[PDB]
């Protein structure tokens, strides 16, 4: 099955600062790779589909970008409230597969 | 608007048959594709599988064919069963669409010989 | 499962075979067989005798030659068939890897069995009285009821194996195609359905002409004979034999009559309804999926197993379904037939199917309805709003035989 | 041929003869025929027949049986194609009729001697006491096939002792696209496997 490989593992930054997160799949994907978002005792949130496109209520300081096999996840200007875990999924063969996650924490 | 909500047993023996049910409002099941993942103690998610409109369903070959999703169009609600179960099917249960946009809030589900 | 067999007929490489050399072609025009591997494997009735693997190196448009290792050959009876596959050993961005893209079989030999069987150890007993005939052998018994002349009933031990008789099948739940643009309002009189129904296919009645039982040196024999008729119009007559012997085996030959001036019939064979119901069913004939007579290229002969709700394809307008032709051996639980037809297995009537507008309202009946026909008509299809069946998928002989071997296990 | 079974068998109003036989050539069984005699008592004999050809030996020119008829009659009548010589490639010329004819006119005198005469679709056949019914084709003269196929040329034919009669159920077409090559078209070969058939000879 597609393995989708997030880095780093963990991240961590201070409000205001930008990042980057990496998704990388064993093999082609296309472009059906979406991002998700996770808190503590809390459901999965979709962020980004099909690799760039944009989600209705989502903060527009989320953006997803690539193709193929490289993935990344722009969060431009970090808020606190974007502290937590991002899992990548890809759904261009069954069965769907998560990547491992990257944390993001404050610094 | 939906809503989607996770019911039934939070601690279930081994080699036993995990059930939980989605009881979905707002719209008719018959409207949508639903699935079921679930997020294991270490961080890690897991696709389980969907049902689509011609009741066609996809499992994840990981289950080794012990998962059953049905539908039930009358009380608007879709299952999961996993049968013989282990340590290893501990784990937070979460119904959603297919489409990602609706999610339930998630369930724990612990298997104990206790 | 129409979808194969456009896969199969607009696959990109094509076939001969040639004594024992294998000629490839390719129908692609620019690129060359770069993703590809050649399965080949052979086989006796099921059983595989040997397999190889060839990379392909044809350029589009090209040919490529390839010899096959001197192929074993074995006493034993039965067909020995050729088949090959070719197979994408990597993945590309729209397949999988190890998807296969096309394959082809073909018939290599034939031993036929020139085998008598051990004499029957026992001998059947036949009962008779005025309501039937009744064959015991060991724990089983077969009951013919002689007002009707069919088989009514089968026991193993206690236990009766039929809800219905055995009885002959002209019809067929209407695919979409025997209809057309027929509706109740205004009738296609040329639909395949409406001649079917005008003529009394669907509700003719049968008639006992005859109806024997004899005893042999090692087997009981039952003969009968039935008109089928509507308006005092005869359309066909079926005559049959059945014949018991030590083995506990039954051996029914049928040979039908079909009137010349009546619309030839969608299927000929026979029809019941089985107590039991198994998980899965296992044949050895044209599958895994239903074919049709004029649609099976690109069905293979082999032997499969598979679970009996993959022998019903849920057509959302509801008809004759999950055909599979070319069948020479079908178990079901204890059942077992032999001989050569074209069978269906499901949980619905013909006319259940006949009678439901849509897939979902279909409910499971008490058995398992079992249609073994000797042989069925095209399904057609070159449109869907007037006769599209062509002839040679017709039932136009007017003489029809065949033969089965029903026993147990 | 090879015997694999005869058995006679006693119903309650006929009697039952029961055959089969291997056909084989270097220990290739190429065909199997399987067969019932019925008589009954009206003095009538039903012959039901069951050929399997197989699939890998080339399909036979034709099914069905002959035999050497002692008696010698001046005509033929028989309910089926003709009047003339049809073969199943070559009959839509031919009408479903009843016919009489002489003996004589059952024989195609073509010069370099071969298969020839038949007639196709009969239901009923009669020749002097004989009639035989079914659906079938047949043949019928005074020449062997083996003379026929052993004489370059028909004026050295002699005719044998009886009538020599071909019935039958199958007949692979005559082709004629070209005469150099296989003309036969794929409709006409007998590439069944399975071939059944059946007659009933009797007297008057």
């Amino acid at each position: 099955d597609i393995v989708l490989t997030q880095s780093p593992a963990t991240l961590s930054v201070t409000p205001g600062n930008s990042v980057s997160l990496s998704c990388r799949a064993s093999q082609s994907i296309g472009n059906d790779l979406h991002w998700y978002q996770q808190k503590s005792h809390e459901s999965p949130r979709l962020l980004i589909k099909y690799a760039s496109q944009s989600i209705s209520g989502i903060p527009s300081r989320f953006s997803g970008s690539g193709s193929g096999t490289d993935f990344t996840l722009s969060i431009n200007s970090v808020e606190t409230e974007d502290f937590g875990m991002y899992f990548c999924q890809q759904s261009n063969s069954w069965p769907y597969t998560f990547g491992g996650g990257t944390k993001l924490e404050i610094k | 608007d939906v809503q989607l909500q996770e019911s039934g047993p939070s601690l279930v023996k081994p080699s036993q048959t995990l059930s939980l049910t989605c009881s979905v409002t707002g719209d008719s099941i018959t409207s949508d594709y639903w699935s079921w993942i679930r997020k294991f103690p270490g961080n890690r998610l897991e696709y389980m599988g969907y049902v689509s409109y011609s009741g066609s369903t996809y499992y994840n070959p990981s289950l080794k064919s012990r998962i059953s999703i049905t539908r039930d169009t009358s009380k608007n609600q879709y299952y999961l069963d996993l049968n013989s179960v282990t340590t290893e099917d501990t784990a937070t249960y979460y119904c959603a669409n297919w489409d990602g946009d609706y999610w339930g809030q998630g369930t724990l589900v612990t298997v104990s010989a206790a | 499962p129409a979808l194969t067999e456009a896969k199969h007929q607009q696959q990109f490489f094509q076939f001969r075979l040639s004594g024992q050399t294998i000629e490839v072609t390719s129908e692609y025009l620019f690129r060359h067989s770069d993703n590809e591997l050649l399965h080949w494997m052979v086989a006796l009735d099921g059983k595989p005798l040997a397999s190889g693997e060839v990379p392909l190196d044809v350029a589009p448009q090209g040919k490529q030659l390839i010899e096959l290792p001197e192929l074993p050959q074995p006493e034993s009876a039965g067909q020995l068939w050729l088949t090959v596959r070719v197979v994408q050993p990597n993945a590309t961005a729209w397949s999988e890897a190890g998807h296969i893209s096309a394959w082809q079989q073909w018939r290599l030999a034939e031993n036929l069995s020139v085998t008598l069987p051990a004499a029957s150890h026992a001998i059947p007993h036949l009962t008779t009285s005025e309501m039937d005939f009744c064959i015991e052998l060991g724990n089983k018994r077969w009951q013919f009821n002689r007002q009707s002349g069919f088989l009514s009933q089968m026991w193993i031990g206690d236990k009766k194996q039929l809800l219905t008789p055995l009885r002959d099948q002209f019809t067929r739940a209407p695919l979409d195609n025997d209809i057309g643009v027929s509706e109740a309002t205004r009738i296609d009189p040329n639909a395949w359905v409406e001649r079917w129904k005008a003529a009394g296919h669907y509700q003719a009645e049968a008639a006992l002409l005859q109806c024997t039982a004899d005893t042999l040196a090692d087997a009981v024999l039952i003969t009968t004979a039935h008109a089928w008729q509507h308006q005092g119009k005869t359309l066909f007559i079926s005559r049959k034999t059945y014949r018991i012997d030590g083995s506990g085996q039954m051996a029914i030959t049928v040979d039908v009559e079909v009137a010349s001036d009546t619309p030839h019939p969608a299927r000929i064979g026979l029809n019941c309804q089985l107590a039991q119901v198994a998980e899965r069913v296992n044949w050895l004939g044209l599958g895994p999926q239903e074919n049709y007579p004029d649609r099976l290229t690109a069905a293979c002969f082999d032997r499969w197993d598979l679970p009996l709700s993959d022998m019903y394809t849920p057509y959302v307008f509801p008809s004759e379904n999950g055909l599979r032709c070319g069948t020479r051996e079908l178990n079901y639980g204890p059942h077992q037939w032999r001989g050569d037809f074209q069978f269906n297995i499901s949980r619905y009537s013909q006319q259940q199917l006949m009678e439901t507008s849509h897939r979902h309202l279909l409910h499971a009946e008490e058995g398992t309805w079992l249609n073994i026909d000797g042989f069925h008509m095209g399904i057609g299809g070159d449109d869907s709003w007037s006769p599209s069946v062509s002839a040679e998928f017709q039932l136009s002989a007017g003489r029809y035989h065949y033969q089965l071997v029903w026993c147990q296990k």
